[PDB]
């Protein structure tokens, strides 16, 4: 699965992504 | 490891755990019922 991890948009409009029980090496900065 | 099934992993590893009953038991052997 893909989980979006946000401040809140009445905070910023940045956002993080979680891939769940991936290897981060096959996922297609902060990796 | 199957199709569409996963599993979770809890948020408390089993190390956090242990270190909060650790916390609890060395409480309670030395300040008796006062900490909480
Ligand atoms: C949400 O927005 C309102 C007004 O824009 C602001 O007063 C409030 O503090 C905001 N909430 C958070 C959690 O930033
Ligand atoms: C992802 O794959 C690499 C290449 O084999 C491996 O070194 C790495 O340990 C893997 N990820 C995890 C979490 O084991």
């Amino acid at each position: 699965g893909v989980s979006v991890i946000t401040p809140g948009t009445n905070t910023s409009n940045q956002v993080a992504v979680l891939y769940q029980d991936v290897n981060c090496t096959e996922v297609p900065s902060n990796v | 490891k199957f199709n569409g099934l996963t599993v979770l992993p809890p948020l408390l590893t089993d190390e956090m755990i242990a270190q909060y009953t650790s916390a609890l038991l060395a409480g309670t052997i030395t300040s008796g019922w006062t900490f909480g």
